[PDB]
């Protein structure tokens, strides 16, 4: 019988700062034992500051970025040239994805952004639109490798400040965009380490006010 | 939902340094028996573009018919139909990744995985892969079924990344697939001796090749 | 289907078949309503050049909507009790909802809605 | 009904300078209940540590078998068993059972008296050993122990640093499972002296 | 999952955790599960979180509606009655929705309506749903009097969910409190159980099952 | 079934055995599988009796409208009839059918339809369960532009031994000869075929 | 795994890779495929973990016993009869597949094992889920008459093969060189190309970090 | 849902209904009503599949008061189960259908006679002297068999309904919360508070 | 069979046990004791599969009472839980295994102390403060949760056990028809009769 | 796999391809798949690797013991200890083997040992997959007394028809020559054999 979905591997992560918010992922497509590209990106400008990846099924991730980037192209017909928001966007996408409740985008969702007061926000999305904004998410293939390391990190879990006898914790604090990289750089080469459909190399999506910038790191090819 | 009666293998191919070759054996197998043998499974598009086709044969058959429709269309009311506007790879392809994906989803697929070789009009190599699940990727070397394990590894010694491209010629990189072929021919047990070979060049065009054979073959060695 | 546009505008900006209808309840029997202090009453006038009636089976001017609704009319009798079939299901239907009866004023908007959606319907007067 | 999966928990082990740690959580439940927040999963047979995650019935039963084996061992050996030989035993045991197995993901740890070597080890259900210069990992939050462990770990850790490592894997490893947590003990192991520790951590 | 919402003296308390779930995989721990329909209404999720976002989200939209054609805010009767026939309508699709209605109108005073995905609707005082239903049932059920002050009523809503929390695997993360009275819902905060647990360990002297 | 067709110098010849099968029960043992859709354009049935009936009653109509509107369809036009009935319905049907008509610009044509719906166009063609026990003997025998005579021993000869070892296969071997001259219809009975 | 053997001019050579996994993950990034059976008798085992250990350990010192029984040195024949009967005995359900190579006074021998029964003989085999990117390099550069430095050369390449194009495969290679006249010569980690780069950050914690409840000091003496 | 009982006696029709609503292992409500009012003299209980039973009780529900504004004029209980039955033939043989189990229980005002009727799913309609759906008739029917009488008055039906609930409390595995009872008779539909 | 409950306070442990006995729609008994006194100091509940319950308690019975009388000399409750969770560790993997689960309540005399176990019917102990087995822990853990203290009081126990009954009384969906209450403490085993 | 045995004047020859498949990919390209059971006695192999294996290798051990007591052993005996292996393991076998040996009472005799277990004395015989594709072409050319190329040529024909249609065969065609004068072997490579 026909098996309509199939899995194409890799992993993805977001992380959100004070004033900017990166989205990360390996550039490994794979199916069963075999690698079909070392480099295939996944991760895309959609338009309006807005970084998008649909993990999972390459297939109904690409239809998906596909169907949301010509969602921010009509958003602009239909409204004046306006702006589409980061909550905005995260709200059109549970649609997307709830359309096909009966018949899933076998994917997992992160956008990331800035807010409308600047800051760095980043959503990740259900297979079927159920949706949340965090500060921090991993998502894919190595998600269960890499997001306790990202609470551990990122939010400072089970860490307290010494010497209080567990009493206070480590306060919460904003992190700069190279400590950020670092720690995506971590994670990468420590799924690469762990996961078979992890590998070949990482391209990162940066967004300030200023833009999207990118920037690219070999991961092992094995 | 469907079922493939008359199947076409392996189909292996490459980027060199001014374009792309592809490949891929005459043979239309009807389980184990070895039925047809003079089956085409490479079809050319304009002097630009080569599809290459693995799978059900009757599901080839329909998509040589869409692609023969297609070059009819364009030259509908197009005065540049043999320029500007010809039809590009890319334009070919997602053509078909569209239909792939569409069929998927109304779970009644075309039973196939294809490669679409070509150089585009600015002169890059174009070289995409697409199958019955609609999922698509990209890579210096790409292969169907049993190419894909056993060809891919043979054809990434020699462009294992974009770097490699550049360095290598049209006699390194035939020699390269004409060996994978005959290695295909060793431990495919569907597989043929007789195949075709096309190059589709910046410079020289496209050449066809017909009734190509393995040859210097070792089995001295019993 | 039958799809004529019957309900149209004249150069004055008069569409004539409303108006018409309106012709329509101008021959009808008089009906009157007047609401007290904690009542309302419905009155309504029955031509006698038809003796030999039946009054026990012939239909009643005034209709019960709901329990706590009624309505009368003035002009065509059957034109009326298709309006009233509709308001009656409305009723029920949003009894059945909303789990509660419908206001007097929901079910004169409802009412008034049919009457305006035949004015600007294709095939119907 | 995965048997693997019915109670929860998991283990950990870690290398150090001159020094070993292996901890535990102390969740048992019957799938979403948990039922007790005192079932510890590390035993001792000497010097030689052994932490078991999996079915709680086969826990408790192959460390009653490794107690009776272990103490048979030293009166006939006229010495405590090692490690490297400790190991061997256990895949031995496991391998016996090759067609009705016991649903368990054991984790040999410590020190060897003679050569002062720190070693680790660790077993599928079925035998088959897996031993490692660094880490080794078990349990309901394997995937999760993976992550934390190769990217917190570094080699040469001393005693007091080594602990903060491997607690911090166990931890946030546990806070992402729902089969594991429910309290910690973490085990400081050198040549000499072994320091046990209750860890603070959240109870849901 | 695990959310209540009981009726007393001082109006109406809700209560739910935040924790998400994909298997044994803990996907989130800080899950809004209740969500604010308007100044009067209240909705609570347990069972699919994109069902229960999705059509609870479109259900405040729906009561939006009704207070635009009606001028006059929706009851808490008829809102509920919108999602259960709305799901009643996809009824052996596979949804999975188990929701609390709860809210104050002027006819009905406060009011708590329990649907589910297989159509079932019921007016009550008390419900518990989700997978840690039945141990918030066990604190709320032997505590509960209708004569509470709303310090302790919003005390025992809390405490319920922790106990809910700490038992099933599939509860967790904080409590999210709600108080509803005639003037309207009043958020109580969020209560992280990883220090709630042990300060209500040691100021109520419970959970001796428990290393302290 | 065993079936086939070959070209040859003044034309073609189509063959096919005479049974029809229930299991093991012999429904019919004098069934005509050689059926006509043009004056000189032909099939052999292989697969359900039923839907290669249906398939065929169908082509012959549309090709009787195509000989009203546009004259003598050609023996490609007639395969992309059968190929179109057979890859649009490919899951409701059990058909593997050759397809063999006479032209006189392009003289003796074989078309095989196999189950999935494709076309293969060849020298000769052979089909049904009894094909499977005489690939070895056809390849070692076929020559291209043979005589009447040849071409009649050549199909005579294969279906004697698809006979011979398949039991769905048996009865009389029926032929259909296609040249300019017109029509011929043959049949070899048992006593002649079985001792060859 | 990926596991190869090649014969040449005075003996025979095996190799394999070194990693192991559970599912995905990897389980160890340096486990040790190449088994000793006698000193030079040596295997190559894939398939369920313990069950090659297993069996190449009870066969290997039945081996033993054997050789102290016989006064002689063990033949790779003996090896082979041993494990084929026990293997098929289990009908498959002792899932080991393995290479077994060395030296007697016979000669210098390759044989391979399937989990069934089965036994093969070659000049050059390879098993395992990286066999067919293995394969594909030892039927291109293979020949008759090679030298120990060849046949090292041609099965470490193999190995890589399967390495870098098989997600089962990764990590290190072994080898073991096993000639006629001369001792087994194990080459444990012969190449390591999959070296984990230097990370971007310490994640020492602060001297109280960790929350404590209770300290204790545990009893280990009598 | 669950237990729905029925009696007729000489002058009325007394309808019993579980008051519990379980879903898992956890009774949800102990006070839930499986009754509607279908006419002022005319009563429908139902038990079955969850949404099902109220959807299908108001459904009805809605027609009947939709019929009795319509004719100024309210449907004999004959009448009334032959509309319910037909809906439930209709719907045991459409894409989805209603499982739900209904007793009505209806004083005819024109006969001066109480009626009772007991309709499955299937739409398989009797009238009865007394009437159970689900494992209840397993214990009733032969209970009733014994101590029924066509002659009682409302007061001996409701003693012979405790005989009922006692038995059914004292042998069925479920607790069922108790039941509300509700008598028809010729002044209209009136609820027993305390039972 | 289904509800077994159990609670170690200061002094004493006490088991609860229901008392119905149910098959089908019937329930066939409302008086039954689902316990065996193994030892003068130590009391066995046992919940699960009809036979096999009453068989496992009784083979038990037999063996603690032989080995009474073999060595004059009663074994501590922690030997007894050992014993009877090899017996289940065993019995999981035979042909056909005893699907029981049990709670062992006993007052060890050397330590002065009394002590609950759990355990399952794959051999699965624990050493408690309250335990039970089934859906009974879904309610009365939380519950045990809250209100329990370490240093209570037989009466205190009691009580608290009154409020675990009036719980599953309340939202379980069965008709369990009571508790059996025994108390193990240093004098050794008593019922609670009005309970 | 495809596999034969043929009978002629001087003795018998084995034949077999040297393929080894697990699904679509060839295992071992340059299989082995006649087996000495004795000096003058051996044996086709086709089904499963392991299950054959397993037969002829306890064969050959019956036969040495037979040897050292009764000495050499006729082909019909030969068979009964195959035939007895196939039978009372029916259930737990997948094994199609030929047996064939050279007697100078005897001379060369064939015996075809199908899935049941059964025995079949033939002067020719063949199996495996492959086979089904030759039962046309094999009936049609054998002829009882053949000389040693003839009987050569027959096989290699035969093969080569039965490697070109099965995918399950292929690699090198190996034969076996039984006759007074001793053991032959033969082997003949795709090159030659292909172009028949
Ligand atoms: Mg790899
Ligand atoms: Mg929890
Ligand atoms: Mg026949």
């Amino acid at each position: 019988q026909f098996n309509p979905y199939g899995d194409n591997g890799g992993t993805i992560l977001g992380i959100a700062g004070e004033d900017f918010a990166v989205l990360a992922g390996d550039t490994r497509n794979i199916t069963d034992y075999s690698i079909n590209s070392r480099y295939e990106p996944k991760v895309f400008d959609c338009g309006d500051n807005i970084v998008m990846s649909a993990n999972g099924f390459a297939a109904d991730g690409d239809a998906l970025v596909k169907r949301f980037k010509n969602s921010v192209k009509w958003y602009h017909f239909d409204h004046n040239d306006k702006k589409l928001s980061i909550n905005s966007a995260a709200r059109n996408i549970q649609h997307l994805l709830y359309g096909k409740r009966f018949f899933p985008y076998y994917v997992h969702t992160i956008i990331a952004g800035l807010d409308e007061d600047g800051k760095g926000a980043v959503y990740s999305f259900d297979p079927v639109g159920s949706y949340e904004r965090e500060q921090c998410r991993a998502g894919g293939a190595a998600a269960s490798l890499i997001m306790p390391f990202l609470d551990n990190q990122v939010n400072f879990k089970n860490q307290y400040e010494p010497g209080t006898n567990g009493k206070v914790k480590k306060p919460l604090k904003y992190l700069s965009v190279e400590e950020v990289i670092k720690l995506v750089r971590d994670s990468f080469t420590s799924a690469t380490e762990r996961h078979i459909q992890v590998g070949d190399g990482l391209e990162i999506l940066i967004v300030t006010k200023d833009g999207v910038r990118k920037e690219f790191y070999e991961l092992k090819r094995d | 939902t469907q079922q493939p009666i008359v199947t076409g293998t392996s189909v292996i191919s490459m980027k060199y340094d001014n374009g792309v070759i592809i490949a891929a054996d005459n043979l239309g197998s009807y389980g184990s028996l070895l039925r047809f043998n003079g089956v085409e499974r490479l079809i050319p598009v304009g002097d630009n573009t080569v599809v290459g086709i693995s799978g059900d044969i009757s599901d080839m058959q329909h998509i040589e018919r869409l692609l023969k429709d297609l070059v009819t269309e364009n030259a509908y009311d197009n005065p540049l139909a043999d320029a500007e506007e010809a039809l590009e790879p890319s334009y070919i392809f997602e053509y078909l990744a569209t239909v792939m994906y569409q069929r998927r989803s109304k779970m009644n697929p075309l039973w196939n995985a294809i490669i679409v070789a070509g150089v585009q009009s600015n002169g890059d190599q174009f070289l995409r892969y697409v199958n019955l699940l609609g999922v698509t990727y990209s890579s210096p070397t790409l292969a169907t079924g049993f190419g894909a394990h056993m060809a891919n590894p043979l054809l990434r010694k020699v462009v294992d990344r974009e770097s490699d491209i550049p360095k290598t010629t049209v006699q390194v990189a035939e020699e390269a697939i004409v060996n994978a072929m005959r290695v295909l021919y060793y431990r495919d047990a569907r597989s043929s001796r007789n195949f075709s070979l096309a190059i589709i060049d910046k410079n020289t065009g496209l050449t066809f090749k017909k009734n190509l054979q393995v040859e210097n073959m070792k089995w001295d060695f019993a | 289907g039958y799809d004529r546009a019957l309900s149209i505008f004249s150069p004055d900006g008069h569409i004539f078949q409303v108006e018409y209808a309106l012709e329509a309840v101008k021959r009808g029997t008089c009906a009157v309503g007047v609401k007290g202090k904690n009542c309302v009453v419905l009155g309504c006038e029955r031509r006698s050049t038809l003796k030999l009636q039946d009054t026990r089976i012939t239909p009643s001017k005034v209709s019960k909507i709901d329990s706590h609704v009624v309505l009368s009319f003035s002009g065509l009798n059957a034109d009326s009790r298709i309006l009233i079939e509709k308001a009656r299901v409305e009723a029920q239907s949003h009894r059945l909802t909303l789990e509660d009866p419908v206001t007097v004023e929901y079910l004169t908007r409802y009412v008034a809605g049919v009457q305006q959606r035949y004015t600007q319907s294709g095939g119907v007067r | 009904s995965d048997p693997s999966s019915i109670n929860g928990g998991i283990v950990v082990a870690m290398t150090g300078k001159d020094c070993v740690a292996i901890a535990c959580d102390l969740r048992l439940g019957s799938q979403s209940l948990g039922v007790s927040n005192k079932f510890e999963k590390i035993f001792h047979y000497g010097h030689v540590f052994l932490g078991i995650t999996g079915l709680a019935t086969d826990v408790t039963t192959l460390n009653e078998m490794f107690r009776y084996k272990t103490n048979l061992y030293k009166l006939k050996e006229e010495r405590a068993i090692e490690p490297e030989t400790f190991t061997q035993l256990v895949s031995s045991s496991l391998y016996e059972r090759r067609f009705g197995p016991y649903f368990v993901g054991p984790v040999v740890a410590g020190i060897n008296s003679k050569s002062g070597k720190p070693f680790i080890a660790g077993f599928d259900l079925i035998g088959c050993i897996d031993e490692a210069k660094d880490f080794i990992v078990s349990g309901t939050a394997s995937d999760q122990l993976f992550g934390m462990c190769e990217s917190l770990y570094e080699p040469n850790l001393e005693p007091e640093d080594l602990f903060e490592t491997i607690s911090q894997a166990l931890l946030n490893a546990a806070d992402r499972d729902a089969l594991s947590g429910w309290g910690a003990v973490v085990y400081i192991i050198k040549k000499d002296e072994v320091v046990k520790r209750y860890l603070k951590m959240r109870q849901d | 999952t695990t959310t209540l919402a009981f009726r007393f003296q001082g109006g109406i308390i809700v209560a739910v955790d935040s924790r998400a779930t994909a298997g044994n995989w803990v996907a989130s721990q800080t899950v809004k599960k209740v969500i604010e329909i308007n100044p009067f209404l209240l909705g609570t999720m347990a069972g699919g979180a994109a069902d229960c976002q999705f059509w609870e989200t479109w259900l405040g939209s729906q009561c939006r509606l009704h207070e635009l054609r009606e001028k006059e805010r929706i009851s808490v009767a008829a809102a509920s009655k919108i999602l259960s026939n709305l799901v009643y309508q996809y009824k052996g699709a596979g949804l999975s929705m188990g929701t609390m209605i709860c809210g104050y109108t002027r006819k009905e005073g406060p009011t708590i309506y329990y649907v589910d995905s297989d159509g079932t609707r019921l007016k009550g005082d008390i419900f518990c749903v989700g997978s840690g239903q039945t141990f918030a049932y066990g604190v709320l059920d032997s505590n509960y009097k209708w004569d509470l002050s709303v310090e302790d009523a919003l005390y025992l809503g809390k405490r319920s969910i922790l106990a809910a929390a700490h038992r099933d695997a599939y509860s967790g993360g904080s409590v999210n409190l709600y108080h509803v009275t005639e003037d309207g819902w009043i958020y109580h905060g969020n209560h992280d159980v990883g220090e709630l647990f042990w300060k209500v360990k040691e100021e109520e002297g419970s959970f001796n099952n428990v290393i302290g | 079934t065993s079936i086939m067709a070959v070209t040859f110098k003044d034309g073609v010849i189509l063959g096919a055995d005479s049974r029809t099968t229930t299991g093991a029960y012999i429904a019919n043992r004098v069934t005509d599988k050689l059926t006509r859709v043009h004056d000189k354009i032909w099939c052999c049935r292989s697969g359900s009796a039923a839907d290669t009936q249906a398939i065929a009653d169908i082509v012959q109509y549309h090709l009787e409208l195509y000989t009203s509107q546009y004259g003598t369809p050609s023996t490609e036009t007639a395969a992309s009839v059968f190929k179109e009935l057979c890859y649009e319905n490919k899951d409701n049907l059990t058909a593997g059918i050759i397809v063999a008509g006479y032209d006189d610009k392009n003289k003796g044509e074989v078309y095989t339809i196999p189950l999935g719906g494709s076309v293969h166009k060849l020298p000769y063609a052979i089909a049904g369960s009894g094909s499977t026990f005489i690939y070895g003997y056809c390849d070692k025998n076929f020559r291209e532009n043979m005589s009447k005579e040849e071409t009649v021993d050549f199909i005579k000869h294969s279906l004697s031994q698809a006979i011979k070892w398949d039991g769905s296969s048996g009865g009389v071997i029926r032929m259909v000869v296609l040249t300019a001259a017109g029509v011929e219809r043959l049949i070899f009975y048992p006593d002649e075929y079985e001792q060859l | 795994t990926t596991i190869v053997g090649v014969k040449f001019n005075n003996g025979v050579v095996i190799a394999a890779d070194t990693r192991s996994t559970q599912g995905p993950i990897v389980a160890d990034k340096n486990c040790a495929k190449l088994h000793r059976i006698s000193p030079k008798i040596w295997c190559a085992g894939a398939g369920t973990a313990a069950d090659t250990e297993a069996v190449t350990q009870l066969i290997g010192s039945n081996i033993e016993l054997h050789s102290l029984y016989t006064s002689r040195e063990p033949r790779v024949v003996s090896a082979l009869q041993m494990l084929k009967q026990h293997l098929f005995k289990y009908q498959g359900h002792i899932g080991a597949y393995l290479i077994v190579a060395g030296v007697d006074p016979t000669g210098s021998h390759l044989f391979s094992i399937h989990a069934h029964g089965s036994t093969d003989v070659g000049y050059y085999l390879s098993l395992g889920s990286g066999s067919l990117a293995a394969m594909a390099v030892l039927e291109s550069h293979w020949k008759q008459d090679l030298t120990k430095e060849e046949a090292i050369k041609l099965a470490s390449d193999a190995i890589q093969a399967g390495i870098w194009n098989d997600l089962g495969s990764g990590s290190n290679v072994d080898v073991c060189v096993m000639e006629i006249g001369k001792d087994a010569e194990y080459l444990r980690n012969y190449l390591t190309p999959n070296v984990r780069e230097e990370k971007q950050k310490s994640y020492k914690f602060p001297r109280g970090t960790t929350a404590v409840l209770k300290e204790s000091i545990v009893n280990i003496c009598d | 849902m669950d237990i729905i009982l029925g009696i007729r006696v000489q002058d009325s029709v007394i309808l019993a209904s579980s008051k519990a609503v379980t879903r898992g292992i956890s009774v949800l409500k102990d006070s839930d009503d499986k009754t509607r009012q279908l006419s002022p003299h005319t009563l429908m209980s139902f038990a079955g599949e969850a949404g099902d039973t109220v959807q299908f009780a108001e459904y009805i529900q809605a027609n009947i008061q939709l019929y009795s504004i319509r004719e100024d004029y309210e449907l004999s209980p004959q009448a009334v189960s032959s509309f319910v039955r037909q809906e439930l033939a209709k719907s045991i043989r459409s894409r989805r259908p209603y499982q739900v189990n209904v007793l009505i229980g209806g004083y005819d005002k024109k006969k001066n006679k109480p009626e009772l009727y007991q309709i499955d799913y299937l739409g398989t309609k009797v009238e009865l002297p007394y009437g159970a759906h689900g494992y209840s008739g397993f214990y009733t029917f032969s209970l009733l068999d014994h101590h029924y009488r066509p002659d009682m008055t409302t007061e001996e039906g409701l003693d012979l309904l405790k005989l009922c609930v006692q038995e059914l409390e004292k042998r069925m595995p479920m607790d069922f919360k108790g039941v509300i009872v509700k008598i028809v008779d010729k002044d209209g539909i009136r609820q027993v508070d305390d039972f």
